RNA sequence: ACGCAUUAAGUACCCCGCCUGGGGAGUACGGCCGCAAGGCUAAAACUCAAAGGAAUUGACGGGGGCCCGCACAAGCGGCGGAGC
RNA sequence: UGUAAACCUCUUUCAGCACAGACGAAGCGCAAGUGACGGUAUGUGCAGAAGAAGGACCGGCCAACUACGUGCCAGCAGCCGCGGUAAUACGUAGGGUCCGAGCGUUGUCCGGAAUUACUGGGCGUAAAGAGCUCGUAGGUGGUUUGUCGCGUUGUUCGUGAAAACUCA
RNA sequence: GGUGAUGGCCUACCAAGGCGACGACGGGUAGCCGGCCUGAGAGGGUGACCGGCCACACUGGGACUGAGAUACGGCCCAGACUCC
């Protein structure tokens, strides 16, 4: 059930002896819709087969994102290249509001409320290498707690552990109608 | 020249952290020692020395690091730095990576951080952020 | 102002069938036009727009109108999609139509707008008449007796209601208990790609 | 970087200061 | 930079620069037609594009484009005059607009006829 | 990006100078300096939808290196001149 | 096109026709009455869908696409640019779409523009380090004790008109 | 002296100071604010209705009256314009 997005799709030009000879790059995305995501970059002379091996590349490269319900744990701004894409984390029923390409790997992770804004590069290639490493700069409380050396309340606030625990709640318990 | 320790101790935290270093040994101060108390209570490093040195009083802060290398500290960052002094009441206090980090304030109440001083419900000078 | 136009067609480029009962949809699957059965380039604006539409025309709400629910909704606590779905739904149009007098909101409207009901004694004509906890719906003497209400307390059987609402008597007196929650809605809609499409 | 940066200045000054040669006397009698 | 470089020489916007100074902050404007005639756009481009030297009440003379098919126009005509970008044709920044007591609208226009001054025909 | 990399173009603090699309133009007007040359300060109208930076693939070079081919050189026989 | 239409049924909002008919006035007057708005709003009944829908767009941004006519002309266009007989970019038809008694255009401002960057930029080559020093004002200030409490911070009082904005 | 009142407000005399790169003096523009529009906010722009303050009443000057005067629908003068 992977969700997979194209971002863009691009044809590059080589040149030779006789001319331009083409191909096409796709930048494909693809998640679980649940917190893990991989990007890909896949060139080949045909547009779906540059799609697959966008795909391969993503879910040989994927990487799972920290979230407190369908959002974010903190507020980071990542940097790639030139891509500097930062990440808010919001309330819920905002929506995941974000340009496609952040957008894009965002839905795929799951993170249906979300603030993101791209502020240098509007390349979409970088911009996704740049969310990337801001999800990647994403810290969950409970690996902070143990990178402290400390309890997670004392760590962490209170509106996020209360968040975590309705969100905990909304998953096992109501995990009753998958399970039975 | 020198114009503000508290940056220079940060930075060589950063540096060494960066480096993967075990000790940072650097000149003393009073205010340096506490923010080394406080580092070291919200657990980013493993403990702080006072000694002598030739001339006056070093700090050797141990760092902490995890079984893989994972370092304690992502970062730090001056706030209140000498030409832009920033200050902070007890309510629009900032909040470091959403929560997960200390902001470093100093205040009446002493060195103490900014969810010590909004619950002693008071503010002031932000001296670093330390995620 | 309202679209008195053709229903089928918007639920046809939409996708969901609002209301049901055509076979050129439904045996060849296509939006309206001579373009149907396309190729679409799948954007998220088209969908977003999709799923606005879908509402607006699903009940008689014009885009003016649909904005300034969905700022209310903003505004006011809790999630800005569900509020805006207890909003839509709690109107008198809507209401009625989920308490099955008249089983499409064209002719909810309709019989608001006629005044062929009313609200706590006083007279209503308006279909955006934004009603709240503990209403009373009452329906006229005239309105009773009419065709249309004879074939309400007829046929309500059909469709099933709300919990927050519920109608008491065979003169087809409504309840509303409170307003409604998103499980309480049962529309065939998500509502987030909308608050992304204004948040645009 | 790139040379041609240099020429369009290059030219712009070459050709003022034929310009000033050539009015050298008329700028003289003007100003003075 | 500094944050007393700031304080002492501070930030400044770049400048704005002004637009349609003929229209003089008004959204159109009433002038005569000093001159209708034709001009060659740029290299791409190629045909006989009708334009006017308009004497505007803003004591002022700007060329200005003549949308649409057919066009009355002579000299002395009283003409109103927007604003609007024609790209192929470099020095011009109007429109004129029909409507405008003298500029009827275009003939046989039916789909966007609001932008040609052309009435519905029932 | 090339590259910088304890002589940072890294991590940071203080202070200063400077930039804010390319042209027009570091030009004009004004002013200052200067014997003068000219310099310093320094625009606007108008104009373009780019100017640019690095790097890639090719092509090209009156750049280089290596190698080929009646390509040259060495020869034989011709065409170009006549008529058809 | 298009459940659209025709045709069966229903409904009468609104508008129209007739009747009544205000609140606004614990008011004014100690005179017997007093409402400009107004015979208005609004309620009652009456008839029948009966009198009531346009505008922009459809190459990308920007959902929405074909045919015909014109082929570097006529024209379009906000930018990219489209027209050089097979135009989804011009014009018209259909059809679709966005709004809807509005729809479009122009003008002006903000945004987008982290494109004067305090939040929130930079300067080797992209625009950007003065040719280099000296040094005035200014900015800035190593360790430490005490004090002042100016900055700072807490609390309280007064003020911050009403309206606005926001919450109810 | 003058004012309702402090004060070069005015005057005689006396002293020679006062303001300026933290931008004096000039030039240009403009009524100010609550607020409004935008914007995530900071900010930017704006100053319509509504409400507050100011200023003005053909231009300029002046006082009188009065508790109170920029005295719109007041006075005097001068000027422009219109009219007998």
């Amino acid at each position: 059930n992977y969700i997979e997005r194209v971002v863009s799709i691009n044809r590059v030009s080589k040149v030779v002896k006789g001319g331009r000879r083409f191909s096409f790059t796709a930048l494909v995305i693809v998640g679980d819709g649940k917190g893990m995501v991989g990007v890909g970059y896949g060139k080949a002379k045909e547009v779906p087969a540059a799609i697959a091996k966008g795909v391969e590349e993503a879910r040989k490269n994927f990487f799972r994102v920290p979230l407190i319900g369908s959002t974010i744990t903190h507020p980071v701004q990542g940097e790639a290249a030139a891509g500097v894409v930062m990440l808010r984390p919001a309330s819920p029923g905002t929506g995941v509001i974000a340009g496609g390409a952040a957008r894009a790997v965002l839905e795929c992770a799951g993170v249906h409320d979300i603030l993101a804004k791209s502020l240098g590069s509007d390349n979409a290639i970088n911009v996704v290498h740049a969310t990337v490493a801001a999800l990647k700069l994403l810290q969950r409380p409970e690996e902070v707690a143990a990178r402290r050396g400390l309890p997670i309340e004392d760590v962490a606030p209170a509106g996020m552990l209360k968040a975590r625990r309705e969100s905990e709640a909304l998953a096992a318990a109501a995990a009753r109608e998958g399970s039975a | 020249t020198m114009t503000d320790p508290i940056a220079d101790f940060l930075t060589r935290l950063r540096n060494a952290n960066s480096a993967y270093h075990d000790e940072v040994t650097l000149p003393h101060s009073k205010l340096k020692a506490n923010i080394a108390e406080i580092l070291k209570r919200e657990g980013y490093i493993s403990d702080y020395r006072t000694e002598d040195a030739r001339v006056g009083k070093s700090l050797v802060v141990q760092l902490k690091y995890g079984p893989s290398r994972e370092r304690s500290i992502a970062g730090l960052r001056r706030v209140s730095k000498p030409g832009l002094r920033v200050y902070a009441k007890s309510t629009n206090l900032p909040r470091v990576l959403g929560g997960l980090g200390v902001a470093i304030i100093s205040t009446s109440s002493g060195l103490l951080t900014d969810r010590q001083a909004a619950r002693q419900g008071v503010g002031g000078e932000v001296l670093a952020y330390v995620w | 102002a309202r679209y008195t136009g053709p229903a089928t067609r918007k639920s046809r480029r939409l996708g969901v069938d609002l209301v049901g009962g055509d076979q050129s949809f439904e045996k060849r699957p296509y939006p309206p036009g001579q373009h149907g059965r396309a190729r679409i380039k799948e954007s998220e604006y088209r969908q977003q727009l999709q799923e606005k539409q879908k509402a607006r025309f699903s009940y008689g709400v014009m885009e003016k109108q649909f904005r300034r629910y969905y700022e209310e909704a903003n505004r006011q606590p809790g999630k800005t999609g569900d509020n805006l779905l207890r909003i839509l739904e709690s109107r008198l149009d809507n209401v009625v139509y989920r308490a099955g007098l008249a089983r499409t909101r064209r002719m909810a409207r309709q019989l608001v707008s006629h005044g062929h009901f009313l609200v706590n004694g006083v007279k209503v004509d308006i279909p955006s008449y934004r009603v709240s906890q503990y209403d009373i719906i009452d329906v006229k003497e005239k309105s009773l007796n009419t065709l249309p209400f004879q074939i309400a307390r007829e046929t309500a059987g059909e469709r099933p209601i709300p919990s927050w609402l519920q109608v008491v008597g065979e003169r087809q007196r409504i309840l509303v208990h409170q307003l409604p929650e998103r499980a309480q809605i049962d529309v065939p809609l998500t509502e987030q790609l909308i608050v992304e499409l204004y948040s645009k | 970087g790139s040379v041609i940066k240099k020429r369009r200045k290059r030219m712009s000054k070459k050709k003022h200061r034929k310009l000033l040669r050539r009015t050298r006397v008329q700028r003289r009698k003007l100003g003075k | 930079p500094t944050i007393q470089q700031l304080v002492r020489k501070g930030r400044r916007d770049k400048i704005a620069k002004v637009k349609t100074a003929a229209l003089k902050g008004s959204p159109q404007r009433r002038g005569v037609c000093t001159r209708v005639y034709t001009t060659t756009p740029k290299k791409p481009n190629s045909a006989l594009r009708k334009v006017a030297r308009v004497k505007l009440t803003s004591q002022v003379e700007v060329t200005a484009y003549i949308p649409g098919e057919g066009h009355n126009l002579q000299e002395h005509s009283m003409v109103l005059v927007r604003g609007g970008r024609v790209k192929d044709l470099p020095g011009v920044r109007y429109k004129i607009i029909r409507g405008s007591l003298d500029t009827q609208g275009v003939k046989n226009r039916k789909q966007a006829r609001s932008r040609y001054g052309a009435k519905k025909e029932k």
